[PDB]
């Protein structure tokens, strides 16, 4: 995009302000691509916290009532039962209490969906470009038509076309609806994880989230049992 | 000095010469002080690389280093200074007697000399034996000789930081007391 | 000046002629044909003496014996340098005259190389066109000829190559009895040469 | 252009990723031979190692889960239950050198302008086809079978199917590598590939020396064992 657009889009997502950049980030360039590359990559950085964000504020409310799946995670005659995990305490320390193979898996699968966005052979093949190039800031291309060797069934955005044949005008309006709700879901989530670790931090949710010891932003904890994870976590930080 | 190579975006495209001695520098002495930074930049270079192989743990050298007098590989230990110390006078006097030799046909039989108009390090036995900068484009061949110079800028001040945490200790951080 | 015609410059020296002291420069072309000649036969005797002496030091000795009483390997054990003294003396002498003949021969060749031929090139066939002296015809150099399947150009490289490996070796086999003499004086040389 | 082959031949292996050339080998002069012969030798060198790993994974499945022919032979020396890792070890010392002497005159065919030219073929490093065994057309006693395609199901099939085979050649020999030296990598780092642990059991010893432990000095043929 250009600064023209980016303040349109403020314009549009809160007319009362407009843009609101008091750092002058879009003007910062970064990644020595031009400003155009620049807005691009901030405009994805935003829309994708933005859709992480919700999804795990989602994901937090519902594994911190007890909303554990039926099913096992593990398999054989000893197992962690997703109760089990459940059980090991509050949602960071259920992900801390996964084994190191779910944890790597997860990570793994989003790192593949993360490069397959990332990919501008692929992009081009589902129309669009890198959105560094000019094409759509947010947008995750169709693993379909990339042309994986077996058919999936479904893409990651809209698998059941549901918001297939959306209005243009809906299509505009549901992308500020994404913008501006992840916004508000990124301080959701980070206020969650800091009433976690500091009590009283968010004071409206007291005594309401789990306390929790490891560091949250350390996906491997001490069971994870790889190279360099007990050094790494041998010496701890507030 | 402008336009002698060397200069990048970490400088900002202009020369580093701070205390001015490009001034009262002419061609040849540019040449010269091109000459010596490429000899520094490679030895230090080598130096940073062998000492950190030694020290880190890689496995070194099978074998005997002397079957007679009982000087071995792993017996020299993988302190730098302790195994040059260790090793043998008539190997210290070994390698040095091989690097002047080397030296002095550097500087004799590439006839035309970079202090009397020529490349600075132009070593021509010691280079790409088996011809892999051979068919290199005139471009790639300058980005690769100014990451030779950036590189071996960095090895130097590496060398000099080991043997300043081996002589002032706890000097350097990240580096461990005793070496 | 002859000096300008040879194959001996090589780029080690860069493209021009290796006489730092101008001794070829204070001297006629007919001692510098000299000097070739006798460059060349000293660069051959000293490559053929340091494989020799390598081949001491190694241990390495024919199956058999040298004499009726000493032994190939009893004669090698003390070490090369030891091995000339333990040959026995009618083997050294007959190694004498053997050399004393071929020096003779190659001398003996009327355009020679001090007088208008070419130095260094030993003339093939040393003991023929002697009158009443009787040879096999073993020619001197190339008995079994590979150089013939050379062109000019590949025997002219490696004449220069001859050269350089005959220069090479009158520095290795003085290195290898210098070692031996004064010990550490050349430090690649073990205790045992 | 070689280049452009390998270039086209990339995208075919793999559109999303195209060519992937970090280390630019491609553009090395090996041997100091031109950009087309380093090619055809890459190209050759990435066809072989992949068809001896993918032989090598299903030879690790035989062995390590137990598939063993029946009679007299190197099979009987084999302890049972024996990993793929000391099968090879517990093989004869013959055994392993007739083995690799085999392979080896097997190579030598495939590289021998005999019989490359002899089905109007030449070098991979000399405008050939990267990775073609030729038949045993040249060889002095008339041979039964080839290498490739033994009864010669692929008579006729057509060029785009041949190409199109090829480019599978490539992928699943470079996944079989991928896979084989997992294999090999979890007896030896445990704990280095997820899934194989507990799978693979440990080994003690040097994998690539191939004569290391030599392995039984038995003689196994009866009938007409004057040889011991
Ligand atoms: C190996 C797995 C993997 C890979 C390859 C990537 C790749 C990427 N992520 Mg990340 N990401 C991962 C796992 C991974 N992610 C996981 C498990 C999550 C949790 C859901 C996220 C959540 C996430 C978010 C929310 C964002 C990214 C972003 C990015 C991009 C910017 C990279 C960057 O400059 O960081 C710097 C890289 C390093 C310092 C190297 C560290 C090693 C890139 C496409 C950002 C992006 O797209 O910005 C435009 C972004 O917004 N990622
Ligand atoms: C042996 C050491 C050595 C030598 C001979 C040179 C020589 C040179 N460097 Mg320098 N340089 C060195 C080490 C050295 N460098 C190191 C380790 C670094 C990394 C910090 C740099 C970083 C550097 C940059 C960023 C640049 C140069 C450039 C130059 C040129 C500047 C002109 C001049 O008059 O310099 C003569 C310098 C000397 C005679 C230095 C002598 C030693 C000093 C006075 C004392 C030691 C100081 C102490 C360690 C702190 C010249 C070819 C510029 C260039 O490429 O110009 C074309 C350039 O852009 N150098
Ligand atoms: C140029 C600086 C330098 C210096 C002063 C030394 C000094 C020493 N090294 Mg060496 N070393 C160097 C570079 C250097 N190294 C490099 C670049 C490496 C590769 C990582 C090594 C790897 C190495 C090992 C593994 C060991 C030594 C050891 C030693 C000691 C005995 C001498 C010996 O056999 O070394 C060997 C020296 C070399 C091989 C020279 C390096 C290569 C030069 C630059 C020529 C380039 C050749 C090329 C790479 C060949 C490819 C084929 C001695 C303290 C031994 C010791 O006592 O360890 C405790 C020992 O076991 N060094
Ligand atoms: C004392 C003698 C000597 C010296 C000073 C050098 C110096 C060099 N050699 Mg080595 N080299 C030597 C003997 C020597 N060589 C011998 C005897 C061989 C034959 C086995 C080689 C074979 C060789 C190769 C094959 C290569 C080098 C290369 C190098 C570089 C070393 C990089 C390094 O430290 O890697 C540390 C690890 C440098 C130009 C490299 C080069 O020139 O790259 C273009 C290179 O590829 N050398
Ligand atoms: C004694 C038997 C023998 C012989 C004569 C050869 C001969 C050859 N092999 Mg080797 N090879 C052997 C056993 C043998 N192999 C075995 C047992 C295997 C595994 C089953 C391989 C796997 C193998 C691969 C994967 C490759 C070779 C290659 C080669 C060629 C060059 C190797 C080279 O330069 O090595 C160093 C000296 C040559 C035709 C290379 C080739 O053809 O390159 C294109 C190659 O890439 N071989
Ligand atoms: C059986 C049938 C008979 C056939 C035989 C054929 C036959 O003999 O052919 C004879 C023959 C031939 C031939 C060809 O005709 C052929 C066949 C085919 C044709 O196309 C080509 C030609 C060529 C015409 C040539 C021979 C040349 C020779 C022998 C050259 C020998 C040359 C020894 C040297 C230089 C020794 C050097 C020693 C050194 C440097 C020692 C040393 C050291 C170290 C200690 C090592 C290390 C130390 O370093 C430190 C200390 O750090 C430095 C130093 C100096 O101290
Ligand atoms: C906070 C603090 O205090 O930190 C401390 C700790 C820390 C950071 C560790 C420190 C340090 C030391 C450092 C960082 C030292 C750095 C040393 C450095 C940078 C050492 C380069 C060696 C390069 C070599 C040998 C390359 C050979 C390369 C070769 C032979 C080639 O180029 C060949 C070739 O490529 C060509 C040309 C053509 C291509 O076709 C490919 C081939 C292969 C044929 C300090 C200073 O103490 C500070
Ligand atoms: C992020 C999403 C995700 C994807 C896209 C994905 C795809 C595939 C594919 C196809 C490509 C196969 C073939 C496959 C196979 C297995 N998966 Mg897997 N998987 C994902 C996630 C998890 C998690 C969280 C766990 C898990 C597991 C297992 C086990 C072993 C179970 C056992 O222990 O009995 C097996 C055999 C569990 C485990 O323990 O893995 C060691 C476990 O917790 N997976 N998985
Ligand atoms: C955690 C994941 C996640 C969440 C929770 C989430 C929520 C919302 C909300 C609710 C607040 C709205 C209202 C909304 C609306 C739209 N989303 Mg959206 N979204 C998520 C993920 C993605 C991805 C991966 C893509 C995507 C897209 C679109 C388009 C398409 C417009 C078009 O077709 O032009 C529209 C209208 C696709 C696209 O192309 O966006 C440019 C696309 O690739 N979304 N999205
Ligand atoms: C290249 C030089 C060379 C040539 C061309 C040459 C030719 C001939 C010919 C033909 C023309 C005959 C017929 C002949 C005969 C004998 N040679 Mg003789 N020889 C050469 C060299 C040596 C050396 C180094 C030794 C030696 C010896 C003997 C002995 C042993 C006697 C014995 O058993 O004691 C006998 C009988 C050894 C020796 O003198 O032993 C005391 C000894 O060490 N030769 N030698
Ligand atoms: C153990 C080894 C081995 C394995 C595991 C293996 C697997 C596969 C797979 C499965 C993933 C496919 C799909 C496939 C396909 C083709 N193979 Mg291949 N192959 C092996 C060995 C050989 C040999 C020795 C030759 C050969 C060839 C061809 C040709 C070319 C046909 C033509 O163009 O005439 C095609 C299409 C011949 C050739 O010329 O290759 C350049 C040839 O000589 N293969 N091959």
């Amino acid at each position: 995009e250009s600064k023209a657009e980016l303040e349109s889009l403020a314009g549009k997502l809160n007319p009362v302000i407009g843009y609101w950049d008091p750092l002058n980030l879009a003007d910062y360039d970064q990644w020595s691509q031009g400003q155009e590359a620049a807005i691009g990559f901030l405009r994805h950085a935003e829309i994708k916290h933005g859709r992480v964000a919700m999804a795990a504020f989602v994901g937090y409310i519902v594994q911190s009532n007890g909303i554990c799946w039926p099913w096992a995670l593990t398999g054989g005659p000893n197992g962690v039962m997703h109760s089990d995990i459940l059980a090991a305490g509050g949602p960071a320390d259920q992900w801390d209490a996964l084994p190191t193979a779910s944890k790597l898996q997860i990570l793994l699968f989003v790192g593949g969906l993360e490069l397959w966005s990332e990919n501008s052979y692929v992009l081009g093949l589902s129309g669009e470009k890198h959105y560094m190039r000019g094409g759509k800031p947010g947008f995750f291309p169709s693993i379909k038509k990339g042309g994986i060797p077996h058919p999936v069934p479904f893409d990651l955005f809209d698998p059941f076309g549901l918001s297939k044949n959306a209005s243009p005008e809906k299509k505009a309006k549901g992308l500020l609806a994404e913008i501006n709700n992840g916004r508000l879901a990124m301080l959701g989530i980070m206020a969650f994880v800091s009433e976690s670790k500091v009590p009283g931090s968010v004071p409206a949710l007291a005594g309401k989230i789990a306390p929790y010891s490891g560091e949250v932003m350390a996906p491997f904890a001490a069971s994870d049992n790889l190279p360099f994870v007990a050094d790494m976590l041998k010496s701890p930080l507030f | 000095v402008s336009d002698m190579e060397g200069t990048g975006p970490e400088t900002g495209g202009k020369v580093f010469d701070p205390m001015g001695l490009s001034k009262i520098a002419s061609a040849e002495t540019l040449a010269w002080y091109r000459a010596a930074e490429l000899k520094h930049s490679r030895v230090a270079m080598a130096a940073v690389t062998g000492w950190a192989w030694v020290s880190s743990g890689g496995p070194l050298f099978p074998g005997y280093l002397s079957v007679e007098q009982g000087v071995t590989f792993e017996s020299l230990g993988r302190d730098g200074y302790a195994a040059w110390a260790a090793v043998p006078e008539a190997g210290k006097f070994q390698i040095l007697g091989v690097i002047g030799i080397l030296e002095i046909l550097s500087e004799s039989a590439v006839k035309p000399h970079y202090m009397a108009g020529g490349t600075p390090g132009k070593v021509p036995l010691l280079w790409d034996p088996l011809g892999f900068t051979a068919k290199l484009s005139p471009e790639t061949l300058a980005r690769k000789r100014l990451a030779e110079l950036k590189n071996g800028r960095l090895a130097m001040i590496g060398v000099m930081s080991l043997v300043s945490a081996h002589f002032i200790p706890n000097s350097v951080p990240l580096l461990p007391g005793s070496v | 000046a002859l000096v300008d015609s040879m194959e001996g410059v090589g780029e080690e020296t860069g493209g021009q002629i290796w006489d730092p002291l101008g001794i070829s420069e204070a001297v006629s072309d007919e001692a510098v044909m000299w000097f070739r000649a006798s460059e060349l036969k000293h660069g051959r005797v000293a490559m053929l003496a340091s494989v020799g002496y390598l081949v001491g030091a190694a241990k390495i000795s024919f199956p058999g014996e040298l004499a009726k009483g000493v032994t190939f390997a009893s004669v090698a054990a003390n070490g090369p340098y030891q091995a000339w003294d333990a040959v026995p003396q009618a083997g050294k002498l007959q190694i004498l005259s053997i050399i004393l003949a071929l020096e003779w021969a190659t001398e003996a060749k009327k355009p020679h190389y001090m007088r208008g031929g070419v130095p260094g090139k030993i003339e093939q066939l040393p003991f023929d066109g002697i009158q009443g002296l009787w040879a096999p015809k073993i020619k001197f150099w190339d008995p079994l000829n590979f150089t013939g399947a050379l062109s000019a150009e590949q025997k002219a490289r490696k004449r220069k190559a001859e050269l350089k490996n005959g220069r090479l070796a009158m520095i290795g086999i003085i290195s290898f009895i210098t070692g031996h003499n004064l010990p550490g004086s050349v430090p690649a040389l073990d205790s045992s040469f | 252009s070689a280049k452009a082959d390998l270039e086209a031949f990339a995208k075919e292996c793999n559109p999303v990723v195209g060519y992937w050339d970090p280390l630019g080998l491609a553009d090395l002069p090996l041997w100091g031979q031109d950009q087309d012969a380093v090619i055809g030798w890459l190209r050759h060198s990435e066809i072989k190692h992949g068809r001896i790993a993918m032989a090598g994974f299903v030879g690790y499945i035989a062995h390590a889960n137990g598939f063993r022919f029946g009679g007299i032979g190197p099979q009987n020396v084999v302890p049972e239950g024996a990993s793929a890792p000391e099968v090879w070890d517990s093989i004869p010392f013959l055994a392993k050198l007739q083995i690799i002497g085999a392979i080896g005159v097997l190579e030598h065919i495939s590289e021998d302008k005999n019989f490359l030219a002899a089905d109007g073929m030449k070098h991979y490093m000399r405008g050939g086809k990267p990775g073609y065994f030729p038949t045993f057309s040249a060889n002095v006693h008339p041979m039964p079978l080839n290498l490739f395609d033994p009864f010669k199901w692929s008579k006729n099939a057509s060029p785009e199917k041949k190409a199109k085979g090829l480019v599978t050649e490539t992928n699943n020999g470079r996944l079989a590598m991928l896979g084989l030296f997992g294999f090999l990598s979890e007896s030896k780092i445990p704990g280095s590939v997820p899934a194989l642990s507990g799978i693979i059991p440990s080994y003690d010893g040097d994998y690539m020396q191939p004569f290391l432990p030599t392995g039984p000095d038995t003689s196994l043929w009866t009938i007409g064992n004057l040889w011991a």
